[PDB]
């Protein structure tokens, strides 16, 4: 019935939008700017007891990651692995987020260039508190994202360059791609 | 299982009441001229074929047509090969679940529809003989496909020695049958409290499709079956009629039976017509006599000449009615809506007036501009009716222009550009500058600026308001007896079964009667006109020099020679008379005065 | 409940209150009561020429295992009767209950001193299209009646719901009295045959316990000139329990009223349950019954 | 496990064995009757909802929907000892639940309340129609028994499987065609009302799968409420955004109720119960039968209005209305009664018309500003990509029995009045602007609040100066009330006493204790308060029809054209075939209220002497003569 | 007939993609109008996208147009045939005969 | 699906190479034969059909002996077969509602 976070607020530096390249992945870095287009609220698995029911489909199994449609790890007895899984609804706690974009200031902005942004997914009691339209920071770990190319209807620019590299994983030869993009913990809005 | 059809062929060939021996009474008749069609009539059938519909309700979609093959093998009896095979027609009438019982219990039970059939789709094809070739093995067979669960009954196997699915359809020895795909609405009457209506959609066979135009009462009977489209959640399918028969109402192509004609010569020789039909028209309208002519001579029409040079004239008539409100000019329309052949009612706003008459859009198949909409087009032959020609400036005159006086209209939108046919009638019923003040002025002041919508109608009533005293109290005495009581609905009633004529009568004898004769004016009535004319001119001309402007042309003058053909189609004379053309003056003359005073 | 086979549990909903007419209402329970027992199924419309005529007899026999459990319970045999049938090889069956019905309405129906030769002109000769129905060759004027029966009593039936909820019937102290002086359709009682059915659905509005003054009534209906009047009597009705002599005391009085005056009075109508009256002479008629105790 | 099958024999005594206030057998009472429609539905009573709830909301919201499987065949065996044989016929009930204590709306919803009942509130928007459901999966093998029973399947999830009890190979479980019932399944979207809601945003969607006895209710447009449970059921496929360790929501619903209003109700009000059987209907007859009823009635119906008496008398038959009769092969006959209020800037004529929309069963209020010619009437929405160009209807095909407002919009006057003059005139209008030609049906009521351009005696000068209407849209009408007051010392108190007195009206036995607080509060003169008032109208408007006589309506045919006569040789806007339409009618109104189908001469009097006062007292001066005139017509 | 919808004497760039892969600038009305004769009518009763059609097809023998496609110069030898009728009646003789109709005089 | 009228084996191929030989397969181009292929719908001569209806259409394949000679907007007149083509009911499976048997005519 326990279920916990980490929010740590209030660091020192806040930086902007324009300076997130290197030194910052998997950092702690508060971001300012204000927030555009909300979008609505949708759980989320973190862990499951999803599995195939071969012999017996009671086992809790573990990483729920990016790509978690396939519970197929230490089956229970010597019985068919990865056969099935069977998602129950029952046993496995969830978690509520929404995804939302936001934008730079306008005390910052150097010409109208274009104004750039980025996208950030908030994932804990932070669910409905970043109403839209305020200047607002945030707590500050850096994330990429794949997609995994799942089991789906389908599998100008140069983009993937970087993922031609990205071949030759021991599933099915494409490009996996990528793009930085940010999760919370904490939100405030000062203003 | 078999053997039903030992139960059938012995059956059709002996069912007869007393000393009548009908059936094979008929099916040599239909072997004959070449239909290849049944149909089935009353009880015993009922009697002892729910007796076999107790074997047949379990599935009445695949021996339904196992009827089918057995009167075949009664048909080769009555020959001593190009022998096709046949079709079933219907028929039952108990009533008519309108759109409500549709998903619990009538999956593949026997229904009956009342609707109006809106879009016909174009024709189109599919199989029911093949012949089969495997392909390095060179398998040779044939396959029938008759009755449907669409496509897709049966499909072809993978046994020839040769190949897998090594299965082609050669078009060399093939036999083919046609459907639809025309859809159906409701009938908008039966159940209101605040929704819209719905809609569905069938097929056909061929010796039963091209048999009904949109803009029809009709009533069907058929089978509610179940087909699965993969072009929305679980696997879910659709509904669909697959039809049987239509056993509707007449057509609103001129073959029909003799008894009816019968009795329309019988009445057409009693000349009391012309006083007759404005009593028995309308039962529920106050007198109106002037009017009342008019409408039965709109309803007929003249003819049309494409005589033996390029150009034609337009044999059509078009009236208006302008007058105060309360004169019954709005619920008289409703009243020519039924007893019409076709009719449409568009009767408010002009309703997107450059949409009226033609309308392309994007397609959801290969994203095309082709011609779908309109409402003339639906209907030709017959007559439409609209109002309130006050408030509208818009496109209303723009649209009408063109598409009255030469009834040729062509689109050139992004697509087509042709000039589809038309031979409509028009009629309207508008408000003036609220009624009074037009009649305590200046005859000016009905249309805002222009007079040359004014010029391409010819008819016009202008109605009042006196205070007559006496005509009153009987108008007083009249609505009360035709409201609450229904007496007259009893004196009408009893008035009817000797001199007067009912709804369903007029309509059947108005198409016979303009499909069958071609009237023609005799030259005696030549001298007649003509001398009519020069002093109307000069009743107008005597006008204009007191400083009395408006309007009179010379399409009234070729107007009222429509009027004098006019009721010679009523009388179906092949001339015209004087005493007849007198009369029709008698109307004319009488609107003259009325565009002067 | 009747014509059955020739068609209708549809319009049985009607005279299955007529049936629950002879129970305690007319209206009121009924149409709460009568939904238990018959929209059970819904009535269809292909079928239904299958479903109430041939595997009705399964509903028949439900019935029949409905109101065996209505037997013992209920009691009311109004219902179930031996009765008697005819078939014609095909053609359908049809019994002999329903086919004294049709008999009736076509007789009605299927058309100074000046009116009365052109009313009685009409009787005589729609009298002569009835005797040929006897033959097989009349099959499709034979539902004509058929199809003008099934209107009738719903004609009758209109206008018997209204003179009850008018509440002008008056039991003075021997009968009941009722003028119809005006309503809809009054023209459907000129002719007398329909008058002693509207009386016999009137006399079992009355056909409660009524444990005393069992006493039919008299109507009034007029429709021409000079107040014909045909005025009518009934009998008294028994619910199944004829031990008294009940047949009529009335032409008894009908010969005094005539020998009294004849002051515009007439016997020339055939039957002696119905004479005609003047206006001014009706309210005299009945000060001299009220007094006059003949049975 | 086993304990449930006690369960069940535990609650089913725990209904029928009990009725609450003071008997007479209520929960006995909905079951018999809902028989005798066969309609398969069922409530849950208000005041043992909770004791019903209290020791079981522990096994709600633990298992919401099971709990349900094992409640519904009790119920069977519930009706099976009364009523037999439910089986032959449909074979088939499931419950409904009443109003449930929640209040919240769309934006909160959170993973705690998932699997559990909940109550929201939206607007239905665009819709699909009505499929047939398979429900039933007989699943068939090749080369064994092809013939699986019919299965229980599942909602939106496709539940199917590669071999099981047959054998383990790749033969395909496929489908075969007899004997297989089938539901229906209609899946409205839906979007939050913009009523309670922080506004300046945008809406939200979810999803509603209706299920098998609950098509249609609804209709594309309105406001609803639904009492579902939460079900989340996706394989995690999805393709607007990426795919992610993520869930949609699927509201599958139980129950649904209409429009409410007036949302401050606490233990009533808040389910049309609307059922009269045993104690409602004997009731309802003996205040039927009493000599002054509609004389208390019309004074009895706005409750907190001291103002004369035509006003309600006319308001009073707007929405009983007369009959849209039928007709043989000719023309039909308007069943409608239009009423026109003119008024002064500061009487109350705003809130008549706001009291009727509450106690009218159905409405709309369409008023001031916005009201396109389009916007009322139906109109065209165009088609998404793979679509077609539809018919979704505005206001006047929603309002069967209910109101619109035209006053003064002066500039969009001339825009909308040539679309409403013609819903009356030409009665069941509709149109075919760049689309099909149909016509739906709509026998709708008008009322209206036209406002003078100033005072109300803006001129001794008649009407048509008065208004800036004109004559034929105004003749549609059936009377136009007018006010008047200038200075009167007694009749001021008796409003001026009478409005501030209203100012002054600012646990299970509580519960009911604040109720007859809340019946004593609206009982100072006791005037048959609303409690049961608007239930006996509802059906005073489905159930009786109403017929005439004839030897008395020809006694106002000279009353008729005499004072047409009058009117005719003196007027200011006249009399027609119009109005006699309408003297018939507003007759029989007030004779359906002795709901007993007849008409009267007690009535057509009092009809007649509502009419030619109010028409007559619009004039000029000249009315002092015409009241010499009338007192002859009494 | 002298509908007068954008297509009088243009294209619109109506392809329908031409079996996946062709784009076609589809003829509306001058491929007709080649060493020919048309006629329209109702001149006053159009709009105003009409008329400036009208104006480049009178100065110049081609339409040369570039939608979303190509820039094409093709050639048309045409010659109207005009119909319209006066606004206000019988107005001729009491006012001015110039101005009558008052469109545009650049067509005139 | 030219030759008009014999329904042979089709052959769903482009261009072969590596017959039975060692050898890189060469092509002549200038010893392969050509031919045209060009589709023109034909709507009704809207004056003898009947007013119950639009002008419907049906199409034609002719070949390079008759190309280019129609004109949009020629009254013509062509004679041919009357042929269908086409797997209708088992190139896809469950074919529910969809007509495999498009009208041709492979004409002069
Ligand atoms: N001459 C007449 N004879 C019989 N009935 C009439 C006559 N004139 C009007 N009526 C009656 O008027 C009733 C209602 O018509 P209504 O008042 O809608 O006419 P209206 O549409 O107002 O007239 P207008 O079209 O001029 O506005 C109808 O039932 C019709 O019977
Ligand atoms: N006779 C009355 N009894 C009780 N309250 C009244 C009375 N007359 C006016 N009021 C009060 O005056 C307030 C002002 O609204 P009012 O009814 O005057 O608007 P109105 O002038 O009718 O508006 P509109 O002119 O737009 O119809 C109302 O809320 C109403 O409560």
């Amino acid at each position: 019935e326990r279920v916990f976070q980490i929010s740590f607020f209030n660091l020192p530096t806040v930086h902007r939008i324009r300076d997130i390249r290197s030194e910052k992945i998997g950092s702690l870095l508060s971001i300012s700017g204000t927030v555009t287009r909300t979008s609505e609220v949708r759980p989320e698995l973190y862990k499951a007891s999803f599995t195939c029911d071969m012999c017996r489909a009671i086992v809790d199994n573990v990483e729920q990651s990016f790509k978690y449609t396939e519970p197929t790890f230490c089956p229970n007895p010597s019985c068919e692995n990865r056969a099935f899984w069977t998602l129950n609804v029952t046993r496995s706690r969830f978690l509520d987020w929404q995804k939302v974009r936001i934008q730079e200031n306008a005390n910052e902005i150097p010409t109208g260039s274009m104004p750039r942004t980025l996208d950030v997914i908030l994932r804990g009691d932070s669910v409905e508190r970043a109403k839209p339209g305020d200047r607002c920071k945030f707590t500050g770990v850096e994330i990429v994202v794949p997609d995994v190319t799942q089991l789906g209807l389908p599998g100008k620019t140069t983009e993937g360059l970087n993922s031609g590299v990205t071949g030759l994983r021991s599933l099915g030869v494409r490009d996996l791609t990528y793009k930085i993009s940010f999760l919370a913990c904490h939100v405030i809005s000062i203003g | 299982n078999t053997e039903i059809i030992k139960s059938f062929k012995n059956f059709i060939l002996e069912f007869r009441l007393d000393s009548q021996f009908i059936y094979r009474d008929q099916l040599r008749n239909n072997i004959l001229v070449k239909n290849y069609s049944l149909t089935v009539n009353m009880e015993h059938l009922i009697g002892y074929n729910e007796d076999i519909y107790k074997k047949l309700s379990d599935e009445p979609s695949d021996i339904i047509p196992l009827f089918e093959t057995a009167i075949t093998q009664v048909a080769k009896r009555i020959s001593i090969n190009s022998l096709p095979t046949f079709q079933l027609i219907l028929n039952s009438n108990a009533n008519q679940i309108p759109l409500r019982d549709l998903d619990s219990e009538h999956v593949s039970k026997i229904v009956r529809l009342s609707g109006i059939i809106i879009s016909t789709s174009v024709l189109s094809s599919r199989a029911t003989y093949l012949s089969i070739m495997c392909r390095n093995c060179r398998h040779t067979t044939s396959i029938t496909i008759n009755n449907f669960n669409t496509g897709n009954t049966v499909s072809l196997p993978r046994s020839c020695n040769c190949g897998p699915d090594p299965y082609i359809i050669i078009h060399e020895s093939s036999k083919f049958i046609d459907q639809q795909f025309l859809k159906l609405q409701e009938i908008p009457e039966l159940v209101p409290v605040g929704e819209m209506p719905r809609n569905l959609t069938m097929t056909c066979d061929r010796y039963l499709t091209n048999k009904v135009i949109p803009g029809t009462r009709v009533t069907i009977v058929g089978i509610y079956s179940i087909y699965n489209s993969k072009n929305s959640g679980v696997a879910i399918r659709t509904p669909y009629i697959k039809i049987l028969g239509i056993q509707s109402d007449v057509e609103t192509v001129t073959m029909f039976t003799e008894e009816e004609e019968e009795e329309f010569l019988q009445l057409s020789r009693n000349p009391k017509l012309y006083e007759i039909l404005t009593n028995s028209i309308a039962p529920s309208i106050f007198g109106n006599e002037d009017i009342k002519k008019a409408i039965v001579c709109l309803l007929m029409g003249g003819s049309k000449k494409i005589l033996p040079d390029g150009m034609r004239l337009r044999g059509d008539i078009n009236v208006l009615l302008l007058g105060d409100p309360g004169t019954a000019k709005s619920q008289l329309l409703k009243f020519v809506e039924k007893v019409s052949p076709i009719a449409v009612y568009t009767s408010g706003k002009g309703s997107s007036a450059a949409g009226l008459t033609a309308s392309v859009q994007r397609d959801p198949m290969t994203r095309e501009f082709y011609l779908e909409g309109g409402a003339m087009v639906l209907a030709d032959g017959g007559v439409v009716c609209i109002d309130e020609f006050d408030k509208m400036r818009d496109e209303d005159r723009v649209a009408i222009h063109e598409a009255m006086e030469q009834q040729t209209i062509s689109i050139a939108k992004a697509g087509i550009t042709t000039v589809l046919n038309s031979r409509t009638s028009v009629l309207a019923a508008a408000n003036p500058i609220y009624g009074r003040y037009d009649d305590l002025k200046s005859p000016g002041d009905n249309i805002d600026f222009q007079t040359t919508i004014l010029s391409r109608f010819d008819m016009i009533f202008i109605v009042k308001d006196d205070h007559n005293e006496e005509r009153d109290i009987s108008i007083a005495n009249h609505v009360i007896n035709i409201h609450t009581g229904n007496a007259n609905a009893m004196q009408n009633q009893q008035e009817e079964n000797g001199s007067e004529i009912s709804i369903e009568k007029m309509k059947r004898y108005i198409t016979y009667c303009r499909l069958k004769c071609a009237p023609r004016l005799s030259p005696q009535a030549a001298e007649k006109l003509s001398s009519n004319f020069v002093t109307i001119r000069k009743q107008l001309l005597i006008n204009e020099l007191e400083s009395t402007e408006r309007p009179i042309t010379i399409r009234q003058l070729e107007a009222i020679i429509r009027i004098t053909e006019s009721l010679a189609k009523l009388e179906l004379s092949p001339i015209a008379q004087e005493r007849h053309v007198d009369e029709a003056i008698r109307l004319f003359q009488a609107s003259t005065m009325d565009a002067a005073s | 409940l009747f014509l059955l086979r020739h068609s209708s549990l549809y319009d049985s909903f009607y005279y299955s209150n007529y049936v629950n007419a002879k129970l305690s209402l007319w209206n009121e329970n009924g149409k709460k009561r009568l939904h238990k027992m018959f929209a059970r199924m819904g009535i269809p419309l292909s079928t239904a020429q299958e479903t109430w005529l041939y595997m009705d007899h399964s509903i028949k026999r439900e019935l029949g295992i409905i109101f065996d459990k209505n037997l013992d319970r209920y009691g009311l045999q109004d219902i179930i009767r031996d009765g008697f049938v005819r078939t014609l090889g095909y053609r359908g069956s049809i019994s002999a209950s329903e086919f004294v019905e049709a008999l009736t309405a076509l007789l009605e129906v299927g058309n100074s001193a000046q009116k009365l030769t052109n009313l009685r002109k009409r009787w005589v000769s729609n009298f002569w299209l009835s005797w040929d129905a006897l033959d097989d060759r009349k099959v499709e004027l034979l539902n004509r009646g058929i199809q003008l029966a099934q209107d009738l009593q719903r004609a009758i039936f209109n206008t018997g719901v209204a003179i009850l909820e008018k509440k002008l019937i008056k039991h003075l102290r021997i009968y009941r009295l009722c003028v119809l002086q005006d309503g809809p359709d009054l023209d459907l009682y000129r002719n007398p045959l329909t008058l002693l059915r509207l009386g016999n659905w009137l006399i079992e509005c009355c056909a409660e316990s009524e444990d005393k003054q069992l006493l039919p009534m008299v109507l009034a209906s007029i429709d021409e000139n000079t107040d014909t009047y045909l005025v009518a009597g009934l009998t008294p009705r028994y619910p199944r329990g004829t031990k008294k002599p009940i047949l009529n005391n009335f032409s008894m009085a009908f010969q005094q009223i005539t020998a009294e005056t004849d002051a515009k009075v007439r016997i020339d109508n055939f039957e002696s349950s119905i004479i005609e009256i003047r206006r001014e002479d009706l309210s005299p008629f009945l000060e001299k019954l009220t007094l006059s105790g003949l049975l | 496990p086993n304990v449930s099958r006690t369960i069940a024999r535990e609650l089913k005594s725990f209904l029928l064995e009990y009725t609450d206030e003071t008997g007479r057998s209520v929960y006995g009472a909905r079951i018999r009757t809902l028989g005798e429609m066969n309609s398969e539905s069922l409530e849950v009573n208000y005041r043992h909802l909770a004791e019903s709830k209290a020791i079981l909301a522990l096994f709600l919201a633990k298992c919401p929907e099971e709990m349900l499987k094992i409640f519904d065949l009790v119920a069977m065996e519930a009706t099976e000892l009364h009523y037999p044989d439910y089986a032959r016929i449909h074979s088939e009930i499931h419950v409904r639940i009443s109003d449930f204590p929640t209040i919240y709306s769309l934006r909160e919803l959170r993973e705690s309340n998932l699997s559990s009942l909940v109550r929201v509130t939206g607007v239905v928007t665009r819709r699909t129609g009505v499929f047939p459901q398979l429900k039933y999966v007989k699943f068939n093998c090749l080369k064994c028994g092809s013939i699986l029973g019919p299965f229980f399947q599942d909602s939106n999830e496709e539940i199917r499987i590669s071999f099981c009890t047959n054998c383990k190979s790749k033969g395909p479980f496929r489908v075969n065609g007899e004997k297989t019932v089938y539901r229906n399944y209609q899946r409205v979207t839906l979007q939050e009302a913009p009523g309670t809601v922080p506004p300046g945003r945008l809406p939200r969607h979810r999803e509603v799968i209706l299920l098998a006895d609950l098509v249609d209710v609804s209709k594309p447009g309105e406001e609803v409420e639904v009492t579902g449970i939460y079900k989340n059921n996706y394989d995690g496929n999805l393709n607007a955004k990426n795919g992610f360790p993520v869930f949609a929501t699927i509201i599958e619903a139980n129950s649904i109720k209409r429009r409410e209003g007036n949302t401050a109700n606490e233990g009533e009000e808040g389910l049309d119960v609307f059922s009269w059987t045993e104690e409602e209907e004997r009731e309802f007859r003996k205040i039927s039968r009493d000599r002054g009823i509609i004389d208390k009635i019309i004074s009895s119906m706005a409750p907190s209005i001291y103002g004369h008496r035509d006003i309600k008398t006319a308001v009073a038959c707007s929405l009983f209305g007369g009959v849209p009769k039928n007709v043989n092969g000719k023309h039909s006959i308007r069943g409608d009664i239009n009423v026109l209020l003119l008024g002064d800037p500061g009487t109350a004529k705003s809130q008549i018309l706001k009291y009727v929309e509450k106690t009218a069963h159905r409405a709309v209020f369409a008023t001031g500003q916005g009201a396109s010619a389009v916007g009322l009437t139906a109109s065209v929405r165009k088609d998404p990509i793979t679509k077609e160009w539809t018919l979704e209807g505005g206001a006047l095909v929603l309002a069967d029995k209910g109101v619109c407002l035209i006053d003064e919009f002066d500039k969009m006057n001339d825009q909308d009045r040539t679309s409403i003059h013609e819903a009356m005139e030409q009665q069941s209008i509709s149109i075919s602007k760049a689309g099909i030609v149909t016509t739906l049906q709509a026998r709708c009521s008008i009322i209206a609040a036209a406002n003078p351009n100033g005072g109300r005696y803006n001129s001794t000068l008649p009407l048509a100066q008065n208004v800036s209407l004109t004559e034929p849209i105004l003749s549609r009408f059936d009377i136009l009330c007018v006010v008047r007051d200038l200075v009167d010392e007694e009749a001021d108190e008796r409003l001026a006493t009478f409005v501030v007195d209203s100012h002054v009206r600012s646990q299970l036995n509580a519960r009911q204790r604040r109720l007859q607080r809340q019946r004593k509060k609206e009982e100072e003169i006791s005037p048959i308060p609303q409690e049961l008032l608007m239930k006996y109208i509802h059906y005073a408007r489905t159930k009786i029809y109403p017929k005439l006589h004839q030897m008395d309506m020809d006694k106002v045919s000279r009353v008729y054209a005499d004072l047409r006569r009058e009117s005719i040789s003196t007027g200011s806007f006249p009399i027609t075939v119009r109005h006699l339409e309408s003297i018939l009618r507003i007759a029989e109104s007030f004779a359906k209220m002795r709901l007993s189908e007849f008409v009267s001469s007690y009535d057509l009097d009092r009809a007649i002497k509502v009419v030619v006062d109010s028409f007559v007292d619009a004039q000029k001066v000249s009315v002092r003569r015409q009241l010499r005139r009338s007192f002859a017509i009494y | 007939t002298g509908r007068g919808s954008s297509g009088v004497g243009l294209t619109a760039a109506v392809t329908t993609d031409r079996e996946t892969g062709e784009r076609r600038l589809e003829a509306g009305a001058m491929v007709l109008a080649d060493r020919g004769v048309v006629c329209i009518d109702e001149f006053d009763k159009m709009t105003d996208v009409d008329r400036v059609a009208i104006h480049e097809v009178m100065e110049q023998q081609t339409v040369t147009i570039a939608k979303a496609g190509i820039h094409t110069t093709l050639n048309a030898r045409c010659s109207v045939i005009a119909a319209a009728n006066p606004v206000f009646g019988q107005y001729d003789v009491n006012r001015d005969p110039h101005q009558n109709i008052a469109l545009p005089d650049s067509l005139l | 699906a030219t030759t008009t009228l014999t329904t042979r084996i089709p052959t769903p191929a482009i261009y072969p190479t590596e017959d039975t030989e060692g050898n890189k397969l060469t092509t002549e181009y200038g010893y392969s034969t050509f031919i045209d292929h060009q589709r023109i719908t034909v709507q009704e001569m809207p004056e003898m059909a009947p007013a119950g209806q639009l002008p419907r259409s049906i199409d034609v394949i002719l070949d390079d002996d008759l190309v280019d000679k129609t004109k949009p907007g020629d009254r013509v007149n062509v004679v041919g077969v009357f042929k269908s083509l086409g797997a209708g009911g088992m190139n896809q499976s469950n074919s529910n509602t969809l007509i495999g048997f498009k009208t041709l005519i492979l004409g002069n």
